[PDB]
């Protein structure tokens, strides 16, 4: 919901809510920083290791998405439900007489 | 008037204070220091009088 | 070894006492482009120095 | 750290261009052999040898200043000389200093003493001394330290030697201790 | 004698009798029970020795192996020259040459063959299959990979793989025609010809094994296996296998890309189910070791642990293992060391996965000595039964721990052996300074929390200073009973040339600038000795000149209109 | 992991959760009684 | 120790390097493109240049197409080249690898350093070491006994990689390199260790080497301490000097200095 | 004197040559092509205006004129860069031949290095007996105490190696990350894990 | 570690960190046992009659 | 020759007093020869020796103490230590080329500051941060909505430009068109033509056309309209008086668009 988030809270050092004659050639500690610009702040706040987004709290057994053409192909092999034989959109049944 | 630049020379002013008044400390210490063995040294003369 | 480094870092962190939230503005991506002055008609000369 | 007689014969088989064997065996009239690839810098001028510049140094003493990176081996009589001026060289800041105690002796098979130092300490005479008096933070009772006439120094000497037939013959044939009650023994 | 036993008891006095004060401190309900679990110093060096032993042991019989088709081949092919040697005795000799790290000596041999024809569909994959070196990959293994299979194929590649993999590009490239000459003859009249040989099995696995082999040559190939090999395999039309899809995987995971290499399983999970293998997780498994990723590997030991086929093997086991250990043997930043290493605790789940080892029948002996040892360290470090924890912590036990850091000098972090000289008092605000304050609670917390800012501490305290906090003889009304002497390491007595030996210094006499080289010993010492006063000032005098030349007055000449004046 | 990453990944970050002192003044706050007139 | 750590470290990878520069200028490397072979040795130069296979590649060239031909040709000797220098780079890499001494040093440098383009097999110095005689061969990679009985023999009396009769099997093992090559930037100051007969160092050079610089260090060591003495007695008094005092931390015992002595 | 080597090298390296070569026997077709310095080419061509009305040149003496050619322009660049590195190549040799004393491998100091080398090679065949694996810095794989070497960091070095609060490097006991010791660790403190 | 106030201002914390979870999980070893695990089943004839 | 030795002494002499080397006085002292005067935040040869020995004091190789993994595996200094293959070394440099993060910086594991604790430090810098805090905080009884903090969420996208003051009514346009979406997915929830997860370019048309269709027959729910700090509360009909007809239309006026 948050707005530029990817740049916001996962690219900015601070989240975007803090602002931003250090010597050159200088080996900092990943922890910190020089501080002389944003990309290199005082105190480094973003990790290094691999981000991920929080696993789809939607159910996945139960939405019934468009059928492909690998799903059209494997209709008469594959199982389900009532609901999904019957669905509201796109229903399956039909697309197996046709 | 300064939001920072104030803040910073106020500062400068107090720790120009805590260093006259810890290099005094430094002082007082020296001088008890002294009185120390100054006591230490008049109680061995007045046990060692008898 | 002096120390005025982590001086400085804490010089940082009493200075962002006083900062406050910058406007990114409603549209952030056209706020953004119109800081740099990439959309049409944002274009601003820099100012006119004077020759030594 | 210290340097064994091992290591003091390999570096004499195989020299290393940046090892650095200061001598510090001062009066050179007890001083009659050279130890392989060794500068002799007095203890007694080390002090002032160190707060030289390198060519203060090397004009003084005729051979280069040895950086603090390049480790030094310091040799004396019996260790003492050498591991005070490796005291002083380390106060300097020197980054490998170190000290070869076999020594003179060991290396060359010599009997020279550098210090002289008498283990044995003289008996004590006088009173207990009033700095090692202890007095307690709560009760204010005035109690006893192991200083004066009643020294651990005391304790290590005055022991049992370790031979048998030299403790037999230091006690007499009643029994080690026998001024003192059968249960204090 | 060490500077760590403090009194802490007091003089016996009348005030143990008076007074309400404990003669014990409480016992810390936050420290853990001490427990034996380090190593005597000795068995690190006979488990390093027999290592060694091992290790040598498997060179040996690598070099048996090795001197053995070496003679082989030397009393095969260079006695039998000019006698024509059977095909498949020639195959089976460049096959050993090949698997044993020879690739120079079989290629001719190979060569020879296909110019011959002996060579066939089969024989190629398997001729390509032997470039692969399997036993000297297995004598890395257990020899210098430390039984890493990951590292096993980048030393495999770093033993000369570019030549390889373009000797195993060059044998693809024979196969296919092989392949085509073939299918031509045998399907004459079912005039199948333009479907073949791509259609046709042994082109599928004449280039698994292509790919198989080019795991094994170097970052280069590996890179270029799913960039380039698997779109030559769609572009000539040659059907993939579960082989081919599960070579792309671990070239993938060697390089590191996990969301191609999910991606490709997430393929074959949705279309081609009842045909992956434990080849496919261990795929997995490895490249997010490689990659960092150790939730990720719990995520994938966990889901293969829930869907029992296939079977997990010790493989399979040995990667999520070592990926623990990897994650458990990690540091963390600065502010997370300021009391611990956090990532220790990663060993503690070593038993769980060892229980869920049994449980699925991999058998706990089939894994790596090196990885068995980190095993046994983690055990060691949280492993306990009922009958060991129904007597652990016993007085004795926990007392013989206190002596045994006694005697190794670490008595810092045991509660009944701590001290806590100095204490902290409040800070008085500015704001309202006419309010005393009080303590209400005491709580032993570290130096670090109210260290003093590094600006208001001199430079290089603990080398430059000598600090040694002592409790005083003399009663004090006032207060601190331990305070802290700090000395200076300069420090010297204010008479010191008095208890010194008489120098050779002394007739410098305390002058700012001695002259040091005309006291030295190198100027008799020396014949020439070059002077620096005396060269400084022959310069001086030498360069004065040049350095004031001074001008001279020019002569001026009337400037006419239409020519220039003359003069003499 | 030992550490569940919805605590540090900013990818997973909570924008529902609050600070740790509006709460406390807001429920700290006690409003004046005399909203109305009479009463 | 720290000098003789590092010197081993360093010699045990220039050893390994000299070790598989002497494997690889006795081999072989074949580029092959569109049926045109080119064979060349260890040292880059071109041993051979055929066509595998004719009936399958004529028609292809067709006249005939020497655009096609040269173009084949460079490429296969560009294909060749790659191999050498890919050989040459993983032998280095194998040194780097399996050394640990060198790996105590946290330098990325030294992976780097001796790249592909300057280790000992030289295209531009292939001539003067493949096109000599074997005993100018033999002198250049130090086999003095070998040399010593080909001058004596031979002379008296009267497709392939030719840097072979020299360089064999048994001369890639590491205990067979000489002082004097294993270095070959120092090889003019590491020949006068070496014994004139052998490869093997002569014990005899380096102990009066040194004998002759411990008798110099000797004596220049007596005449700077015979020095010193001199002006630290001109520069003090009698030839004595205080005594030196061991601290410790005894008490003082000043008891018996407190006691006065008065006449009645 | 090792930058100039290296300069000359890299400078031989990407320096390029060029040779010609014309057929004596049959058709008088010619090549001519240019080698980097690696013994690679970049470019070889072919001269057929000087050849007659016939055409009638097979594949192998293309080949043989290009391997000509190619023999040609190889030996041509290594008299360029021998002509090229001739006089640097003499001055350093009668350099590192009379300047020995002033050098880790001459003096007092040859018999270091000479030791040195053989205790190298002693070390590179155990390491190829023990499956290419370096013995450890410290002597700890050694199974005698007899094996380990003068210079080996296995002797210890700290006085007073029985008390401790005295087996340390610098003047005040350290720590590493988090609180563990630092001074000397212990067997499993010390763990060499990958 | 990076707070300075924990106990001078009385900046007592009422959720324990992760890092002191972390350090008081990985002081104390684990009972092998308290896992369980069984795939055989129950001695009918044995796991009471055993050694005394 | 002058030229050059008078630059060497030059650089030596500046490098000696920037760095205060060299003793401090008379070389023999009454009170030993070394006597240094440390000044506060002042350089000095003694305080370059002590730090060089700190650093370096019996080390025999940098990786003298990488006797533990913790230390071994440290990111400080640079990634040389712990790349040892050339296998390693080539994933980095593609790495590195291709721009993604090198797998040795990963060696090190570095949790940053919790997006919680930064909006807690900056809450305590700024004493309730109360001037980022939104006006519904200081009624009575906030939720968590109006608790957190004062951003920007995905609901002003596509709207008339507006700076930072918008223009009169212009913020109370805006939330009426917000309230229309909100009433639009409301509606689309109830009915069918709910966005699917896959869904391709004519399937979203044909959804977007129906959905439009059915919503172009509902009435706008009077009652969901809110607002939030100081919205003032304006009808409908005085937004259309306002701003045109056009921005608020009526079934006829969509009809003859």
């Amino acid at each position: 919901q948050l707005q530029a988030q990817d740049r916001i809270i996962c690219g900015t050092h601070g989240a975007g809510i803090v602002a931003h004659p250090a010597a050159d050639l200088s080996r900092t500690k990943p922890h910190e920083g020089t501080g002389t610009s944003e990309r290199d702040p005082y105190i480094r706040t973003l990790h290094n290791q691999r981000s991920a987004a929080p696993e789809s709290s939607v159910s996945q057994s139960h939405t019934v998405n468009a059928p492909t053409v690998d799903e059209c192909e494997m209709l008469a092999e594959r199982w389900g439900t009532m609901n999904y034989w019957h669905n509201d959109t796109f229903p399956r049944l039909v697309v197996f007489l046709k | 008037k300064y939001g920072v630049a104030g803040q910073q020379h106020w500062a400068e002013l107090q720790a120009a204070k805590d260093e006259e008044y810890i290099q005094k400390l430094d002082e007082a210490a020296e001088v008890y220091k002294q009185l120390l063995d100054q006591s230490a040294r008049l109680d061995e003369s007045r046990r060692s009088e008898l | 070894t002096h120390g005025l480094r982590e001086k400085e870092k804490h010089d940082f962190t009493i200075l962002q006492r006083t900062v406050r939230i910058p406007f990114q503005g409603y549209d952030m991506d056209r706020f953004l482009a119109q800081q740099k002055g990439t959309p049409y008609g944002a274009q601003q000369l820099p100012p006119n120095v004077v020759p030594s | 750290h210290q340097v064994y007689l091992k290591d003091m014969l390999h570096l004499m088989r195989y020299p290393e261009p940046y090892t650095h064997i200061i001598d510090c065996r001062t009066s050179t009239q007890k001083m009659h052999r050279w130890v392989p690839h060794s500068l002799w810098l007095p203890r007694d001028e080390v002090e002032y040898a160190l707060q030289l510049s390198a060519d203060e140094f090397l004009d003084m003493y005729g051979f280069r200043k040895p950086d603090k990176s390049d480790d030094v081996i310091l040799l004396s009589h019996n260790g003492i000389y050498s591991e005070q001026a490796g005291w002083e060289w380390k106060k300097q800041f020197f980054q490998h200093v170190y000290n070869y105690r076999g020594g003179t002796n060991e290396l060359f098979g010599e009997s020279y003493s550098d210090m002289n130092v008498s283990d044995v300490l003289s008996p004590w005479k006088g009173p207990f001394p009033q700095s090692g008096v202890f007095v307690d933070k709560w009760s204010k009772r005035k109690v006893l330290t192991r200083t004066g006439p009643f020294d651990r120094q005391y304790e290590m000497q005055d022991f049992a030697l370790p031979d048998l037939e030299l403790e037999k013959a230091r006690h007499p044939e009643e029994g080690p201790r026998q001024n003192m009650p059968f249960g204090l023994q | 004698m060490l500077s760590q036993n403090v009194a802490k008891t007091t003089v016996p006095s009348y005030y143990m009798i008076r007074t309400n004060l404990p003669h014990r401190k409480p016992q810390n309900q936050w420290e853990g029970v001490y427990y034996y679990s380090g190593i005597t110093k000795r068995q690190r060096h006979l488990i390093l020795l027999h290592r060694k032993r091992e290790r040598e042991a498997h060179m040996r019989s690598f070099n048996i192996s090795r001197a053995s088709v070496l003679q082989r081949l030397e009393q095969l092919s260079g006695d039998r020259k000019q006698e024509s040697l059977p095909p498949h005795v020639r195959l089976d000799l460049a096959v050993r040459l090949a698997q044993h790290g020879l690739y120079q000596q079989a290629t001719p041999i190979v060569d020879e063959l296909h110019h011959q024809k002996a060579l066939h569909a089969g024989h190629y994959a398997l001729l390509i299959n032997a470039l692969a070196c399997p036993r000297l990959g297995q004598r890395i293994l257990h020899c210098d990979a430390q039984c890493d299979p990951a590292l096993t194929y980048k030393l495999l590649g770093d033993e000369n793989g570019e030549e390889r993999a373009q000797e195993a590009y060059r044998w693809f490239d024979l196969a296919l025609t092989s392949l085509a000459v073939d299918c031509g003859g045998r399907t004459q009249p079912s005039h199948f010809v333009p479907y073949l040989p791509q259609g046709t099995a042994a082109a599928s696995h004449i280039t698994n094994a292509l790919m198989r082999t080019l795991l094994t040559c170097g970052y280069t190939h590996v890179a270029a296996i799913p960039d380039s090999v698997y779109d030559r395999m769609g572009s000539m039309g040659i059907s993939p296998t579960i082989s081919t899809y599960e070579l792309v995987m671990l070239a993938l995971s060697l390089q590191g890309n996990m969301v191609e290499a999910e991606s490709i399983l997430s393929f074959l999970r949705s279309h081609h189910s009842e045909h992956i293998t434990v080849e496919s997780f261990n795929a997995l498994l490895l490249g997010h070791r490689e990659a960092r990723q150790f939730d990720c590997c719990d995520a994938i030991w966990q889901e293969l642990v829930d869907r029992r086929w296939p079977r997990a093997s010790p493989l399979t086991a040995e990667l999520y293992l070592r990926s623990i250990m990897d994650h458990a043997n990690t540091p963390t930043s600065e502010p997370l060391q300021s009391f611990a290493n956090i990532n220790v605790v990663e060993k503690k789940k070593v038993p769980l996965v060892l229980a869920q080892m049994d449980e699925l029948g991999v058998p706990r002996t089939h894994l790596s000595r090196v990885l068995m040892d980190e095993v046994e360290d983690s055990l060691r470090k949280f492993q306990t039964y009922r009958s060991r924890f129904y007597e652990w912590g016993r007085a004795v036990k926990q007392f013989d721990f206190i002596e045994f850091r006694r005697r190794n000098g670490w008595l810092y972090d045991l509660h009944l052996m701590k001290c806590t000289t100095k204490q902290v008092g409040p800070l008085r605000d500015f704001n309202d300074p006419d309010a005393v304050q009080g303590a209400v609670a005491t709580a032993e917390i570290p130096a670090f929390f109210n260290e003093r800012p590094a600006w208001e501490r001199p430079p290089l305290e603990e080398t430059l200073y000598v600090t040694t906090n002592k409790e005083r003889y003399d009663d004090v009304r006032g207060g601190d009973i331990y305070y802290d002497d700090t000395r200076g390491l300069h420090d010297r007595s204010p008479t010191w040339m008095n208890e010194v030996p008489e120098t050779r210094y002394d007739r410098l006499y305390g002058v700012n600038h001695p002259d040091i080289a005309k006291i030295g010993i190198r100027r008799h010492l020396n014949v020439e000795y070059v002077n620096r006063k005396e060269v400084v000032e022959r310069d001086a005098a030498l360069m004065k000149k040049t350095l004031s030349s001074g001008r001279r007055l020019r002569h001026r000449v009337e400037s006419s209109r239409t020519h220039r004046n003359a003069g003499s | 992991a030992n550490i569940p990453r919805s605590v540090w990944d900013p990818a997973q970050h909570n924008p529902n959760w609050s600070d740790s002192y509006g709460h406390d003044i807001t429920n700290r706050r006690a409003w004046p009684a005399r909203k109305w007139t009479v009463g | 120790f720290r000098y003789t750590n590092n010197l081993i470290g360093a010699l045990k990878h220039r050893l390994l390097l000299e070790s598989s520069y002497r494997e690889i200028a006795s081999r072989k490397f074949i580029g092959n493109c569109r049926g045109v072979e080119v064979v060349c040795s260890g040292y880059g130069t071109v041993l051979a240049v055929q066509l595998t296979d004719k009936a399958v590649w004529e028609s292809f060239y067709r006249d005939l197409d020497l655009d096609k031909l040269a173009e084949s040709i460079k490429t296969a000797l560009w294909d060749a080249t790659r191999k050498i220098r890919s050989a040459k780079e993983a032998a280095l890499h194998r040194s780097l690898s399996h050394n640990t001494r060198m790996r105590a040093s946290a330098d990325l440098k030294h992976w780097y350093e001796e790249d592909a383009n300057t280790l000992r097999p030289l295209a531009f110095e292939a001539l003067k070491h493949e096109a000599a005689t074997p005993w100018m061969q033999l002198v250049q990679h130090g086999k003095k006994e070998e040399a010593a009985a080909l001058l004596k023999e031979f002379e008296q009396k009267g497709e392939q990689p030719p840097l072979a009769s020299t360089l064999k099997a048994e001369d890639s093992n590491p205990a067979t390199i000489p002082i004097g090559s294993v270095h070959p930037l120092f090889t003019p100051a590491l020949v006068q260790i070496e014994e004139a007969g052998g490869g093997s160092v002569s014990n005899e050079a380096v102990c009066r080497a040194q004998l002759w610089e411990l008798s110099r260090d000797e004596q220049l060591f007596w005449e700077r301490v015979e020095l010193i003495r001199k002006g630290q007695v001109a520069s003090i008094g009698s030839s004595h000097k205080r005594g030196y005092a061991d601290e410790a931390a005894f008490a003082k015992d000043d008891t018996e200095e407190k006691v006065q002595l008065r006449f009645t | 004197y090792p930058a100039a080597v290296r300069y000359g090298v890299e400078l031989c390296t990407v320096l390029t040559a060029e040779g010609k070569f014309v057929d004596e026997r049959g058709s008088g077709l010619s090549a001519r092509c240019v080698v980097n310095g690696t013994g690679a080419a970049e470019s070889v061509v072919f001269d057929t205006a000087n050849c007659n009305g016939t055409n009638t040149t097979s594949v192998e003496d293309a080949l043989r004129v290009a391997h000509g050619a190619l023999r040609s322009a190889q030996d041509r660049h290594n008299t360029l860069a021998a002509f090229r590195l001739g006089p640097l190549s003499k001055q350093s040799q009668v350099l590192l031949f009379c300047g020995v004393n002033a050098y880790e491998f001459g003096g007092k100091y040859a018999r270091t290095y000479a030791y040195a080398f053989e205790k190298a090679k002693k070390e590179l065949e155990a390491t190829a007996a023990s499956g290419f694996m370096a013995p450890s810095l410290s002597h700890e794989d050694t199974e005698r105490l007899s094996d380990q070497p003068t210079t080996s960091p296995s002797v210890d070095r700290f006085a007073s190696t029985t008390h401790p609060e005295q087996r340390k490097a610098q003047f005040v006991p350290r720590v590493g990350p988090g609180s563990t010791p630092l001074e000397d660790p212990a067997a499993d403190q010390k763990s060499e894990w990958s | 570690s990076h707070r300075r106030d924990y106990i001078r201002m009385g900046y007592i914390p009422r959720y324990t960190p992760w890092e002191w979870i972390a350090i008081q999980e990985a002081d104390q070893p684990l009972i092998a046992e308290q896992i369980r695990q069984d795939n055989i089943g129950t001695s009918y004839f044995f796991s009471l009659n055993r050694y005394w | 020759r002058a030229s050059r030795t008078t630059a060497e002494q030059q650089r030596e002499e500046e490098r000696a007093q920037r760095f205060g080397l060299g003793r401090q006085g008379a070389l023999v002292q009454d009170g030993g020869p070394d006597q240094r005067t440390l000044k506060k935040h002042t350089n000095d040869e003694r305080i370059v020796d002590a730090m060089l020995f700190q650093q370096n004091a019996y080390r025999k190789t940098p990786t003298d103490e990488h006797w533990n993994p913790y230390i071994r595996r440290s990111t400080e200094n640079g990634v040389g230590h712990l790349l040892q293959n050339k296998f390693d070394i080539m994933r980095r440099e593609d790495r590195l080329s291709k721009g993604e993060q090198d797998l040795t910086e990963r060696n090190t594991i570095h949790y940053g500051v919790p997006i919680q604790q930064i909006v807690d430090e900056f809450v305590f810098r700024h004493r309730n941060a109360r001037g980022e805090r939104p006006l519904d905080y200081f009624k009575p009884f906030p939720n968590f909505r109006a608790l957190r903090l004062n951003r920007m969420y995905r609901d002003v996208e596509g709207f008339s430009l507006m700076k930072q003051r918008p223009e009169f009514l212009e913020w109370e346009l805006f939330t009426r068109y917000r309230q229309h979406h909100q009433q639009r997915r409301r509606l689309a929830l109830l009915h069918g033509l709910e966005p699917v997860a896959n869904e391709t370019a004519q399937e979203r048309d044909t959804r977007r056309h129906r959905l439009d269709e059915i919503c172009e027959r509902t009435p706008f729910d009077e009652r969901e309209m809110r607002v939030n700090d100081d919205e003032m509360r304006v009808s409908v009909e005085t937004l259309r008086s306002w701003f045109g007809v056009y921005m608020l239309p009526s079934p006829t006026v969509v009809n003859a668009v």
